């Protein structure tokens, strides 16, 4: 699921499912156990807190 | 390194291996202090072979819990087996204490007066000298003979 | 003298209340009249709960940063 | 000229910038500033220059770091040495169980190992301020 | 041409991290701890750190990449709980010099006795519960307090120890006080030394518990 969210960018291919795309993320999926792990190391997988939004403002004054 | 304290009557700058003709200035400090701190421990050693040896054996218990006797305690190297293990923790407790409350204030061992453990130095250089070099020479013949107590409590049963 | 980001460049939001606080969005335009408060304009790709993707915000709150990249808001 | 919406926001940090100096010293007087609020005590700075100063360790604060250093392992021994002579070795539990009493020296010494964490904290304290 | 923003109008951005101080302070002083500012730098000095033979590539050799974790600390909560590359080659020499007394001490302790005696792997714990003549364990303790008391790793944790990763000043008899002797090289031979010293009480230690999983005893 997150390598065919990475790979269509786009609402629409989250509505109209882009089959060949899904299916080729879906049996690539079987090597999750490492190349998870080599995107955790090379920082591929996390993103630093200041590229998402935090949430609510808890102050400012 | 000559022209420093030691070099007295029977030899002069004694080195036969050496150890100093690098010239460190820093280790020969630390050199220093560790023969002159092993010679006032020596010192007190060689006394501490002696004298409860022929007589003192301070009356009482030394460790009232274990019934021990300060007569009951061999001289000797039989002691530190014999000697309450509590006891011998304590004697590194009262030697750290006194490293630590014997602060240095040059660069080789020093602000204790003559041996007065606030006293004051031998002014006078002649007997500031003498004095020193007394101390190595008297420090490092009881290093010689404690270690021969060592050897001679090995070889002959008790310490004499 | 242009003034603020350029036209079609990428700009992350230093609003605190914004939707989007954090998150890069395309440079629309910038006004030009040194008497509007939040020249320059915004949109996004993501909407807010109005359903409005474009927003104006101030000189201060857009630090110019690079473009998304895959799978990054 | 005409204030610009620029030149508000540059009154508002110079205001802000001044102020915000202005209320750190003798003459704002607002309640946060009480002791026992944010500022320190008047003779007792905690922390300075970001390391713990020499009067967070209380009255230990003219203590020599190697006097402190002595204290906490001399504490540490002689309270871990209660402890396991109360727990393990020598237990007193079957002693006072049969009507007698606890060696007392052993409740004293075990009470020495916190306080030698602390006195060791203490001594590191110290050593890093020079003293 | 694009005019810049006065100082008045500027971003104050998103520089400033919870790992550092704010628009002004100064940062709680933990005690002896991940101290300072830290800075990523784990994977590049990892390559630049020597180590890497050739029974493994001869490259820094690190799959799984134990190393790069510390340059993710920013990435991820923004805080240093994987550990330098620094303190990771602490671990690596203090281990290999741990090892390779206790395996020694193993084939030793199986032929050679003092005046307690009970295996190997209950050695400890039986002298840990019958002590008559053995404040021994009462002076090793206090050695390995002392020792790494004095040379506890500075910060080594955030990559900035001034003291170089397993240097502790130990080098009596000078046996490699020459200028540089290859100490490149007698540093590789203690690291691969310490690591086969490693794997070894690792076997030992994997087979006394499960039997017959390590050839031999
Ligand atoms: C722990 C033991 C110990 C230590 C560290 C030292 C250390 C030292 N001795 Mg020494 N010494 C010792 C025991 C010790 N001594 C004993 C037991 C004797 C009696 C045999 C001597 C007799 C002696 C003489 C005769 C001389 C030294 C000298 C020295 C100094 C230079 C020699 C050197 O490189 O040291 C290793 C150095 C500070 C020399 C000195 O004073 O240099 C100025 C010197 O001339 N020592
Ligand atoms: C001022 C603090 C202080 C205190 C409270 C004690 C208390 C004690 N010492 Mg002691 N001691 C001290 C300072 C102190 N000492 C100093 C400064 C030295 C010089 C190194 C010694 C050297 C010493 C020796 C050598 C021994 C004791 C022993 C003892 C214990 C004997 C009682 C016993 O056997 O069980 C009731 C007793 C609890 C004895 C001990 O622990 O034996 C088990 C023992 O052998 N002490
Ligand atoms: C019996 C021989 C002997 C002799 C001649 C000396 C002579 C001396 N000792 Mg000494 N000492 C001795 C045994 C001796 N000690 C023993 C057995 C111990 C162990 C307790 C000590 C522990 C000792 C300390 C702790 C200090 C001296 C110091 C001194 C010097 C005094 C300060 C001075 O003159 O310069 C000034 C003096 C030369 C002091 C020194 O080196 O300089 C101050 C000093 O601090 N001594
Ligand atoms: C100045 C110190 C000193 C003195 C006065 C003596 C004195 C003596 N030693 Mg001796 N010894 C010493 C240091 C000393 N030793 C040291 C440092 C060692 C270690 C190398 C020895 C090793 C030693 C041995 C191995 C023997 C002696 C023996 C003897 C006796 C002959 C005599 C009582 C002999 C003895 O007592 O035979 C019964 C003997 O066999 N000593
Ligand atoms: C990781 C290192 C390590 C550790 C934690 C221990 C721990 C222990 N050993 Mg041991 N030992 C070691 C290495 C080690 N040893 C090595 C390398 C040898 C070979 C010389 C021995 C030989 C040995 C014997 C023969 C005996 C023990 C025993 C013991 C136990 C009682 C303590 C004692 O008297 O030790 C004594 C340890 C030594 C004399 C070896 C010290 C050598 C040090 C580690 C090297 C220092 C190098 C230095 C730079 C020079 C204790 C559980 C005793 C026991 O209860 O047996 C089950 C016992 O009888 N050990
Ligand atoms: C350099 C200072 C120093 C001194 C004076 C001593 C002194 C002593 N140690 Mg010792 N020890 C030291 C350093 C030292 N150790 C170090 C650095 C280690 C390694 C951690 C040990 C490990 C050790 C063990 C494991 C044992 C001793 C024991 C002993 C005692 C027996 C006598 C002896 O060693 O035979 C000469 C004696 C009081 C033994 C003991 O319990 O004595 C009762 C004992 O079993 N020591
Ligand atoms: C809360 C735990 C804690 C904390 C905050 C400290 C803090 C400190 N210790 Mg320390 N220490 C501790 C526990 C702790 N210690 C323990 C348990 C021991 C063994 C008894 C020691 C033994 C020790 C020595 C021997 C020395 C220090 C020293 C120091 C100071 C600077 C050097 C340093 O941190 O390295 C030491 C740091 C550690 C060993 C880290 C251990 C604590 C970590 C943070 C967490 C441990 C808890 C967990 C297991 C139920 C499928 C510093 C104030 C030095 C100093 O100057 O003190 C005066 C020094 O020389 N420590
Ligand atoms: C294969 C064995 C081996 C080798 C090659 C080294 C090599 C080294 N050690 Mg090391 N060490 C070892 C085992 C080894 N160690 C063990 C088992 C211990 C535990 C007691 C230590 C404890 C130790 C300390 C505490 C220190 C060193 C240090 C050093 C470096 C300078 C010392 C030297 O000249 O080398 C020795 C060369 C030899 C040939 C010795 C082998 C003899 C058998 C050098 C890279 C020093 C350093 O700067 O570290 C980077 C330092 O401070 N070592
Ligand atoms: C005080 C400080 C002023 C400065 C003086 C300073 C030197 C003090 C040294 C004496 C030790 C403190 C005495 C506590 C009492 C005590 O030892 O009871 C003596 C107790 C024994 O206690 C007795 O034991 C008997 C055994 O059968 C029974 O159990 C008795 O019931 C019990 O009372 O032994 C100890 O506590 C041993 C632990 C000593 C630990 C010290 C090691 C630390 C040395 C290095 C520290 C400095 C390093 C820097
Ligand atoms: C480049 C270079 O040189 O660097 C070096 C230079 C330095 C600084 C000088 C240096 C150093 C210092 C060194 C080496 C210290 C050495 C220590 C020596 C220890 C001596 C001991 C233990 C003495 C004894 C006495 C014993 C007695 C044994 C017996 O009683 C026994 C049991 C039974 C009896 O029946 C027979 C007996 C026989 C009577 C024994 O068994 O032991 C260092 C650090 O090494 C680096």
């Amino acid at each position: 699921g997150r390598s065919y969210l990475i790979r269509t960018n786009d609402a629409a291919k989250e509505i109209n499912i882009d089959v060949p795309l899904a299916v080729t993320c879906m049996a690539s999926g079987f090597s999750w156990p490492v190349a998870a792990w080599q995107e955790i190391v090379n920082g591929e997988m996390a993103v630093p807190n200041d590229q998402i939004h935090n949430g609510g403002p808890w102050n400012q004054s | 390194f000559e022209n420093e304290l030691g070099v007295q009557a029977p030899t002069g700058f004694f080195d036969p291996l050496g150890l100093s003709s690098d010239g460190s200035i820093d280790n020969f400090k630390r050199r220093r202090a560790s023969e002159i701190k092993h010679g006032r421990v020596a010192m007190l050693a060689t006394m501490g072979y002696m004298t409860p040896e022929i007589t003192g054996k301070f009356p009482g218990y030394l460790s009232y819990s274990q019934s021990i006797k300060f007569a009951d305690v061999p001289n000797g190297l039989a002691a530190m087996s014999k000697v309450p293990v509590l006891g011998w923790a304590q004697v590194a407790a009262y030697g750290a204490v006194c490293e630590l409350s014997q602060d240095q204030s040059p660069g080789t061992p020093g602000a204790a007066g003559d041996f007065g453990f606030k006293v004051i130095t031998s002014e006078d250089e002649e007997t500031l000298k003498r004095k020193l070099n007394s101390e190595l020479a008297n420090g490092r013949l009881a290093m010689m003979a404690i270690i021969g107590l060592f050897f001679q409590d090995g070889l002959t049963g008790g310490a004499y | 003298p242009w003034v603020g980001p350029k036209k079609g460049s990428w700009v992350k939001i230093l609003r605190p209340e914004s939707y989007w606080f954090q998150q890069r969005g395309q440079v629309v335009n910038v006004n030009q009249k040194p008497e509007v408060k939040y020249p320059v304009t915004v949109k996004f790709d993501s909407v807010n709960y109005a359903n409005v993707n474009t927003n104006g915000y101030a000189l201060w709150e857009v630090i110019e940063a690079p473009a998304p990249g895959p799978g990054e808001v | 000229y005409t204030e610009t919406v620029a030149d508000e926001r540059l009154f508002e940090q110079v205001y802000l910038q001044y102020t915000s100096e202005y209320l750190k010293g003798p003459l704002y007087w607002h309640p946060d500033k009480l002791q026992g609020w944010l500022p320190d005590y008047p003779g007792t700075p905690m922390i300075k220059e970001g390391k713990y100063t020499s009067h967070v360790i209380g009255n230990l604060k003219a203590f020599s770091s190697n006097e402190l250093a002595f204290l906490s392992m001399l504490f540490f021994g002689v309270g871990l040495y209660g402890n396991l002579q109360f727990n393990f070795y020598d237990p007193q539990w079957a002693k006072v169980d049969a009507g007698g009493f606890f060696n007392v020296s052993y409740i004293v010494e075990s009470f020495l190992l916190p306080i030698s964490f602390f006195m060791h904290i203490a001594c590191y304290i110290q050593r890093q301020n020079g003293k | 041409x694009x005019x810049x923003x006065x100082x008045x109008x500027x971003h104050p951005k998103h520089m400033l991290v919870a790992g550092v101080r704010g628009y002004e302070m100064e940062w709680q002083p933990i005690p002896g701890d991940a101290v300072k500012y830290p800075k990523p730098n784990s994977e590049e000095m990892f390559k630049t750190m020597i180590g890497a033979d050739v029974e493994t590539g001869g490259e820094a050799w690190d799959p799984l990449g134990f190393h790069k974790l510390f340059d993710r600390n920013f990435d991820f909560n923004m805080l240093p709980v994987y550990p330098h590359v620094q303190w990771l080659r602490e671990a690596e020499i203090k281990h290999g010099r741990v090892c390779m007394l206790a395996f020694i001490g193993c084939f030793a302790q199986a032929g050679y006795h003092i005046g307690v005696q009970p295996d190997w792997s209950k050695a400890l714990a039986e002298c840990y519960a019958s002590p008559t003549g053995a404040v021994g364990l009462f002076q090793i303790s206090v050695l390995i307090g002392w020792i790494e008391g004095k040379n506890y790793n500075g910060d080594a944790w955030v990559g900035m120890s001034e003291k170089e990763p397993g240097d502790l000043g130990f080098d009596p008899a000078g046996f490699t006080k020459n200028p540089d002797f290859d100490l490149k090289k007698a540093q590789l031979q203690e690291i691969k030394n310490g690591r086969l010293a490693m794997v070894g009480c690792a076997s030992i230690a994997a087979n006394h518990f499960i039997p017959g999983s390590v050839p031999l005893l």
